[PDB]
RNA sequence: UGGAAUGCGAGUGCCUAGUGGGCCACUUUUGGUAAGCAGAACUGGCGCUGCGGGAUGAACCGAACGCCGGGUUAAGGCGCC
RNA sequence: GCCGUCGCUGGCAGUCGGCAGAGCGAGAAAGAGAGUGGCGCGGACGCUACGCCGCGACGAGUAGGAGGGCCGCUGCGGUGAGCCUUGAAGCCUAGGGCGCGGGCCCGGGUGGAGCCGCCGCAGGUGCAGAUCUUGGUGGUAGUAGCAAAUAUUCAAACGAG
């Protein structure tokens, strides 16, 4: 039931969607394996520009 | 199933429980609902107000000046009254002081 | 040899007894300790006459005298013995309670120095 | 017993500001000190507005203080401000103020100390002028906020041009129906 | 913080601060917007006026970038140059007139709302409204286009 | 001479729970033979409320409640309980 | 008389001391103002201003709301030169008390290794009920009962029986 005064909000939470939620707490563990790998492949390419 | 139908019981006791007050009287009521062409031609009236400025002035400091010559040609018992005199703190201070010598 | 107190006002108390919980008599599930009763039909919340009586803020201690043991007195718990001088100025008014911790050996060189503090301790010969 | 009403014994005026700042709550130490201790209405109308939350003391733009501190007759006055003096892009002649304010915006501090005026604060001032004699109290608008559009008769009534809460504007966001004289009515 | 919430001084009293009569029952009104037209309707009518029907053409393959032109007012156009460039026309003898590029600010469209301060300027921009650009020759300068 | 009396600080703004089964009484009152019945109006109550009285008692009479000492009452009472 | 709430948007930075002069309760808008001419070395308390002090009025309450909890539970960052095998947690207690209360502190006992006060942080945080869940135990009660199908008796042996 709508209260006095506010929006009409539609909220898209119908599906079963607890079972497909992506949680972050890897993003600090994947900014340093992206980080590792770029630092062997500044060192794969020895005097090449780093960036490519 | 048969439930009460209609009543006006408590209602006019919740009415005063934050009283019943008369609406905010306000000078300068609007001018919504007033008829179109007089509304109109109020608006063409103050529009050309202005249009008598310089001429305004020349009668207000007119009779300002003249208020010159206007203004400038006119231009219980003795005992208890006694008491409430001397008992007075700022007339009644030389009577007071009249007093307290009397003592020399 | 009684460290009095600085002054010794009479103490008087709106109430002695406990204020026990409705039905806390019948039962052993319900302790004694207080439970304002809520029950739409309770005979202690509507104010009977004779029933169990009610918590009021009425009862509330004379504030010149409230926490104020029968030795005029108020009183700290003291945990060793560099408390003491936090209460050597406070000496003719509050109290010493060495607290239920503190091993005999160092209660005995905690009422050793409040003895010279001249404070006073309300369980001095507690442990030995 | 008396027959009296208690629904409004208890005045809900701030009897103290809610934040928990010491540089604030020293400000309200000296002025709660001048308020009660002098016979100004001015020090007391500071210290009422130093408790007030941050929606009821607004900011100040600098344009809005250079006209209301141009009006004929106060010239050589300290403007005072309970909120922050924020700047005002769209002014390009600055004049010398004396102000008095409890921020001043790192763009605005540089306006004013260029074009030569003062920026006092509220003990500077209150060494200045204890009693405020010399000074304009100013304060921001306060409908300024947009919450003050959805604020009166609700929408969809006769002469209420009251803002309504929608989640995005456009053709399909509350248009069809209590709009259009067409479809349905309109108020 | 749980220990500042209002169910921790809602212990102990039976309904939990809902209510004897009416219970905190789980859906009495139905789930979401329902009964907007009949049972809601006091409120979609009295605080969404307009939600229900159609209106206007729709547009398929909508791209919001067709569309784009943001625009800046007349009393910010001097605040998009330095500041030693509006203060050197003032200085300025020889008449000449900075050029205020708008598109590289990131504007496209000027509108004329505010004041301006008196001396010539040369705004390049992609669209100008009519007043924007009387109030550009009422004060002396060019409204340049830029496709 | 702030243009009757008496009284009293007012005005305004957001956010908002619970409620949307009611019942009783004086007086007026509709249906019904009537009902501790069904239905309205005004005010006061009970509900949400103890206390003294009515032996007893939701609603009657008095009177509304922080915890205590003295004094005096209301409505009811004063052979004995 | 005492407690509390509300109001006075009350009072107190003036503890202005031998660099001193101790006042702002009194019916009457405003200075115990300046200048310009006719011995003995002395004086309680206070003020965590989120504190302290003074005045009046008030004090019912379901559903509901709000505040204050130096009420309580478990962990976290700090901090108590914290407490503890000279005895921690836990539990018992006709012992002493505090607080209106939630609750708490001491004494005695038991026990054998960990535990708490404060400032903040966090929450799976407080039970009398839900024909609640699991476990334990009572009155009933030494009671109902040990009653379908005919039947047992004597002597001896083994054996503590
Ligand atoms: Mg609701
Ligand atoms: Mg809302
Ligand atoms: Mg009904
Ligand atoms: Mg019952
Ligand atoms: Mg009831
Ligand atoms: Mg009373
Ligand atoms: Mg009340
Ligand atoms: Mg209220
Ligand atoms: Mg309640
Ligand atoms: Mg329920
Ligand atoms: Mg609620
Ligand atoms: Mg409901
Ligand atoms: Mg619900
Ligand atoms: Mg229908
Ligand atoms: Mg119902
Ligand atoms: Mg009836
Ligand atoms: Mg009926
Ligand atoms: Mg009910
Ligand atoms: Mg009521
Ligand atoms: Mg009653
Ligand atoms: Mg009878
Ligand atoms: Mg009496
Ligand atoms: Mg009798
Ligand atoms: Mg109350
Ligand atoms: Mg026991
Ligand atoms: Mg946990
Ligand atoms: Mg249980
Ligand atoms: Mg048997």
């Amino acid at each position: 039931a709508p209260s006095r005064n506010g929006m009409i909000l539609k909220p898209h939470f119908h599906k079963d969607w607890q079972r497909r939620v992506a949680t972050w707490f890897n993003q600090p563990a994947r900014k340093i394996r992206r980080r590792k790998a770029r630092q062997a492949r500044a060192r794969r390419i020895a005097p090449r520009p780093a960036a490519g | 199933a048969k439930s009460k139908n209609h009543t006006t019981h408590n209602q006019s006791r919740k009415w005063h429980r934050n009283g019943i007050k008369k609406p905010r009287s306000q000078r300068y009521e609007s001018l919504k609902g007033v008829d179109p062409k007089f509304l109109r031609n109020m608006r063409f009236a103050k529009k050309h107000n202005k249009k008598g400025l310089k001429k305004m002035q020349a009668n207000n400091a007119k009779a300002m000046a003249a208020r010159a010559e206007a203004i400038k040609a006119l231009v219980v018992s003795r005992k208890l009254h006694r008491l409430a005199y001397i008992a007075h703190p700022k007339l009644g201070r030389r009577a007071r002081a009249r007093i307290a010598r009397g003592l020399r | 040899a009684a460290l009095r107190p600085l002054v010794k006002p009479k103490i008087v108390k709106k109430r002695t007894k406990k204020f026990i919980r409705h039905q806390s008599d019948r039962y052993v599930k319900i302790k004694r300790n207080w439970r304002k009763p809520r029950g739409i039909d309770n005979r202690v919340r509507r104010r009977f006459k004779g029933q169990i009586l009610m918590p009021n803020i009425g009862y509330g201690s004379n504030k010149k005298t409230k926490h104020m043991l029968p030795s005029g007195f108020r009183k700290f718990l003291v945990h060793n013995v560099k408390e003491l001088e936090v209460l050597l100025m406070c000496n003719k008014s509050y109290c010493a309670e060495i607290a239920h911790n503190v091993s005999s050996k160092n209660r005995k060189a905690i009422v050793e120095r409040a003895a010279q503090l001249a404070i006073r301790v309300t369980n001095p010969n507690a442990r030995l | 017993g008396v027959d009296i009403r208690h629904n409004k014994d208890r005045k809900v005026r701030r009897k103290e500001p809610k934040s928990q700042d010491i540089y604030l709550r020293l400000l309200v130490k000296l002025y709660r000190f001048l308020a009660r201790r002098t016979n100004s209405t001015f020090n007391q109308v500071v210290l009422k507005r130093l408790f007030m939350s941050r929606t009821n003391r607004p900011p100040l733009s600098l344009s809005r203080m250079i006209r209301k501190m141009k009006l004929p007759g106060r010239e050589n006055k300290t403007a005072v401000v309970v909120g922050t003096v924020t700047d005002d892009v769209r002014v390009q002649e600055v004049p010398k103020l004396k102000v008095c304010a409890l921020r001043v915006t790192s763009r605005a501090r540089s306006r004013i100390l260029k074009a030569g005026g003062k920026i006092l604060t509220f003990d500077q001032l209150a060494l200045d002028s204890p009693k405020g004699r010399g000074t304009v109290l100013l304060s921001g608008p306060r409908k300024g906020r947009e919450v003050y559009r959805h604020f009166g008769k609700a929408p969809g009534t006769p002469h209420s041009h009251t803002k309504p809460y929608v989640r995005s504007k456009g053709r399909k966001f509350e248009r069809a129906r209590g709009r259009r004289a067409s479809r349905g009515y309109k108020n | 913080p749980s220990r500042l919430r209002k169910t921790r001084k809602l212990r102990g009293h039976v309904s939990h601060g809902h209510g004897r009569i009416g219970k905190h029952r789980k859906h009495p009104g139905g789930r979401g917007n329902a009964g907007g037209m009949h049972h809601h309707r006091i409120n979609f009518d009295k605080y969404h006026p307009g939600y229900f029907g159609k209106v206007g053409m729709r547009h398929y393959h909508l791209k919001r970038n067709q569309s784009f032109c943001p625009t800046v007012n007349l009393d910010k156009l001097w605040t998009l140059v330095s500041e030693q460039t509006r203060v050197n026309a003032a200085k300025n003898k020889t008449g000449a007139a900075p050029i205020i590029d708008v598109v590289r600010s990131g504007y496209y469209k000027v509108l004329g709302k505010g004041k301006l301060p008196k001396q010539p300027v040369i705004v390049k921009a992609k669209f100008f409204s009519r007043r924007a650009e009387e109030k550009i020759k009422g004060v002396g300068g060019a409204c340049v286009l830029v496709a």
